[PDB]
């Protein structure tokens, strides 16, 4: 089992006939799936991952950026110097699954410890020659759409004790969160979500992240800067570009005893036409929204954080904050149990 | 070649803001964090924060959270850092500073701005009164005499000290500035044979370009009665 | 948070000899992650080694880092005249609070040469009175200074400053500024400055009295 670089492909259940974006490149980029795929558990077998240093995340990243550059339509863009003028009519946006899969004489071997930390040996190991179904959700502080831990909420780092590191907090329940532009200011959204739910889930991800940091107070607190990409909790839903002020849900403190014991919380939200790019350093306006209601209800199964550095003068106090930007860490949240090995 | 050029030295008073820009050639700017460092004369180097040039994303140290604001323009290649709320003892000189490597270890710094030195005072350019330093009167003529001259009083550093036009450097002591007054004061001795002085001019020659200020003051022997 | 102990603080060595730095985090780091750092005044740091043990590019031989759970050494094998300056210990964001190497080309004992000055005349027209006191030329360092006026120690308005090792005789110098209000100068009559030096069992006293 040497593992080696290899072109992927992918697999995709698009509708040959939808105009809907996805469903459009993947009817032209990806071939039908395998119906009942074959999956072999290896037996004795120990080898080693790496989510951080996956070439699958590379890959999966070209394929997302050739989508969105030739999908959404911006009436203006802006890349260095050149300026470009275009037609900008509305789209078609939903995204569908994207499997990835290995082409002949290579496979992949998937990691199915449950505790899997995201570096480091792995026990119960699979080869399959695709993986799931990915839905490439953009987004950044939460990750929206994706796959559970199968057991315990898990704290993956390249380095946990690094604040230059990006944490990818992955939970093992769904915390729902519905966004509605209702039917006043038709920029003007909001998202819905459960104070009990979530708050409960902020307290299994203090003690999980209290386990690197043992006893010490866990905290979580607002985003400390940047673009309003990143300062708010960004996503595109419909085609139309949300914008949400994720204060409300990064405003707690958590110690070793704080862990230990309906209503929404709703957050205010824009409808930006005029986004700051994250495949390439540049700037598209788009039209205004669409007239109806713009309602979708994602599932929140994972968070995007970065941890303050620094001498911490009270004490001992760790605190962390919503990141992301990096849409490869979005895809790393998919890819980490995955790795291509060239059959021998 | 990697190069980061910071903006000049600022001077600011107790509760004034104060912004300073990297400058940055050589590379993909997008592609490396910034960190800003400070370095104060007895606090010897101290991480502030960085940012991210993907984005603004920034880590502000929990010392400076409320008081620093890190940005950039990508379009430019250009960091800034801005600082508010400047306190007496702020004084400090701050580094622009980038990793070794793409993709690598983030704190490897191998590449250093020049540096930013910001002077928190609330005093105001004030030149230097020069005071001559003589032996007393009777001046028990030993085989050398030690004269000097007393810069005193003034305000920004630095200021340089000759002794006859430079002419004199064997035996000159000029000594490290220090700081009571809000102000700076320095003291300078030089050491002639006893035939030289006062048989010959030595002059004490004070140079202060911050305030247009150059004094020559001539180190006479004091009369007494 | 991780805390860097660096030991020890001062360090006097002369050209030629071998000085080894010291540093003590508080927690293991692994053998990859320790960076050393190079500061000298008028210049910014200059990175020396990371990953505990890797040389930076343009670094001499002359510098070697090792060590791997938490005792970490620099070592600086013969230790040039551009090598006198302070070195930093650094892991992730955070820095020890620095190791001074100092030059110091070993000499015979040398007594200080004292020399007390009244305030000028000049001075005095404007208010002001500062007696001047210089300690030139001796060695070691190490050296204390002591103002009596009238007999009496005087601690407040005393300000130092202390050359380095002179770059042809091998000694060191310091002045002593006492700064008063002309008026507190007028009201006392002996000032005298005292030098304790290693090389006399009693302080070398210059003096002056304003009646002469
Ligand atoms: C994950 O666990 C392995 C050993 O099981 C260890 O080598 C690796 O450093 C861990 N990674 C973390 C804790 O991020
Ligand atoms: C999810 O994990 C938390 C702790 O990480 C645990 O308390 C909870 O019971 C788990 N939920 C499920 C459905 O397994
Ligand atoms: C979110 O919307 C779905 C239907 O789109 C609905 O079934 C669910 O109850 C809603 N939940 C909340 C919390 O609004
Ligand atoms: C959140 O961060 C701010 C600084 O941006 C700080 O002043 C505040 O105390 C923090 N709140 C917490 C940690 O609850
Ligand atoms: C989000 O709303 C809070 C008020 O709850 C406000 O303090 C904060 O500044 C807002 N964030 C942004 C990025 O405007
Ligand atoms: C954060 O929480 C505190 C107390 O829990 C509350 O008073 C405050 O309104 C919340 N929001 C902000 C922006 O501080
Ligand atoms: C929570 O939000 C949903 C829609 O997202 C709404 O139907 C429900 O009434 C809200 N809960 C409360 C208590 O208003
Ligand atoms: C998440 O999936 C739901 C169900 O398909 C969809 O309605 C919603 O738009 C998705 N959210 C995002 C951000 O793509
Ligand atoms: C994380 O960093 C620490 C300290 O630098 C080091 O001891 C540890 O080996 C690192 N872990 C990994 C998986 O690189």
């Amino acid at each position: 089992w040497k593992e080696a670089t290899a072109t992927l492909f992918c697999a995709s259940d698009a509708k040959a006939y939808e105009t809907e974006v996805h469903n459009v490149w993947a009817t032209h980029a990806c071939v039908p799936t395998d119906p009942n795929p074959q999956e072999v558990v290896l037996e004795n077998v120990t080898e080693n991952f790496n989510m951080w240093k996956n070439n699958m995340v590379e890959q999966m990243h070209e394929d997302i950026i050739s989508l969105w550059d030739q999908s959404l339509k911006p009436c203006v863009k802006l890349t260095g110097g050149s300026v470009i003028t275009q037609a900008c009519p509305k789209i078609s946006f939903e995204p569908i699954p994207i499997h990835y899969c290995a082409p002949a004489g290579f496979a992949i071997l998937k990691c199915n410890d449950k505790k899997f930390n995201g570096t480091g040996p792995c026990t119960n190991v699979s080869t399959v020659q695709c993986t799931h179904g990915i839905r490439p959700v953009v987004s950044t502080q939460l990750l929206l759409n994706g796959s559970l831990a199968e057991e315990e909420i898990v704290i993956r780092s390249e380095n946990i004790t690094d604040n230059a590191k990006i944490i990818i907090v992955q939970l093992n329940e769904t915390v729902e969160i519905n966004c509605t532009r209702p039917n006043g200011d038709i920029r003007q959204a909001h998202c819905n979500i459960s104070k009990a739910k979530w708050e409960n889930t902020l307290k299994q991800i203090a003690r999980k992240l209290r386990e690197h940091f043992k006893n010490e107070t866990i905290a979580f607190n607002q985003s400390s800067g940047g673009d309003p990409e990143i300062v708010m909790h960004s996503f595109n839903c419909g085609g139309e570009f949300f914008y949400c002020n994720s204060t409300q849900l990064f405003n707690s403190t958590w110690t070793w005893n704080d862990t230990e014991v309906n209503i929404n919380i709703t957050l205010p939200c824009r409808i930006k036409q005029i986004i700051n790019m994250w495949q390439e350093v540049g700037k598209a306006m788009y039209a205004p929204p669409i007239k109806g209601q713009i309602r979708c209800s994602s599932n929140i199964t994972g968070l995007l954080l970065t941890r303050d550095g620094g001498s911490s003068t009270n004490g001992t106090t760790e605190t962390f904050r919503p990141g992301g930007g990096d849409m490869r860490d979005n895809w790393r949240s998919e890819l980490y149990k995955y790795k291509v090995v060239k059959i021998e | 070649q990697v190069q980061l050029v910071q903006s000049g030295p600022e001077v600011r008073a107790p509760g004034a803001s104060v912004t300073v820009s990297c400058k940055t050639s050589g590379y993909s700017f997008t592609d490396f964090f910034i960190h800003w460092v400070r370095q104060a004369p007895g606090q010897g180097l101290e991480w502030m924060g960085w940012l991210n040039p993907i984005f603004g994303a920034v880590n502000y140290a929990h010392k400076y959270q409320g008081r620093i604001t890190l940005t950039r323009d990508t379009s430019m290649k250009t960091a800034y850092m801005q600082l508010t709320n400047l306190r007496s003892d702020d004084t400090a000189v701050f580094y622009c500073v980038r990793k070794r490597v793409y993709d690598e270890y983030d704190w490897d710094w191998a590449y250093w701005g020049q540096g930013t030195l910001v002077t928190v005072s609330a005093a105001s350019t004030t030149p230097p009164s020069v005071y001559p330093l003589a032996p007393g009167s009777a001046a028990q003529t030993n085989s050398m005499v030690t004269l000097g001259c007393l810069v005193k009083g003034y305000f920004p550093e630095p200021v340089t000290v000759t002794w006859n036009s430079g002419s004199l450097s064997s035996g000159v002591h000029t000594f490290p500035a220090v700081l009571q007054s809000d102000l700076y004061t320095l003291s300078s001795s030089v050491t002639v044979p006893s035939s030289t002085w006062p048989s010959e001019t030595v002059t004490c020659n004070v140079a202060h370009p911050a305030s247009s200020t150059k004094v020559d003051k001539k180190i006479v022997p004091r009369d007494c009665d | 948070e991780i805390v860097l102990t660096q030991s020890p603080g001062i360090l006097s060595l002369s050209p030629g000899e071998r000085a080894t730095l010291s540093c003590r985090t508080s927690q293991d780091v692994g053998s990859n992650s320790l960076a050393w750092y190079q500061e000298k005044p008028g210049q910014a740091p200059r990175l020396l080694v990371y990953g505990a043990s890797n040389r930076a590019t343009g670094v001499p031989d002359r510098f070697s880092g090792g060590g791997s759970g938490t005792d970490f050494t620099l070592t600086i094998s013969r230790l040039e005249p551009e090598d006198f300056a302070v070195y930093y210990c650094q892991q992730y964001e955070y820095f020890g609070r620095g190791t001074k190497v100092q030059v110091d080309i070993k000499r015979t004992d040398a007594a200080p040469t004292v020399s007390i000055f009244p305030p000028s005349s000049e001075q005095l027209t404007s208010g002001g009175a500062s007696v001047v006191c210089f300690l030139n030329n001796f060695y070691p360092k190490d050296i204390n200074v002591k103002w009596k006026i009238d007999g009496s120690e005087r601690q407040n308005g005393v300000l130092n400053s202390w050359t380095d090792q002179d770059s042809k005789d091998s000694t060191y110098s310091m002045s002593s500024t006492l700064t008063l209000t002309k008026d507190e100068y007028e009201r006392h009559n002996s000032y005298t400055c005292e030098a304790t030096h290693k090389t006399s069992t009693s302080p070398i006293v210059k003096s002056f009295n304003r009646n002469e």
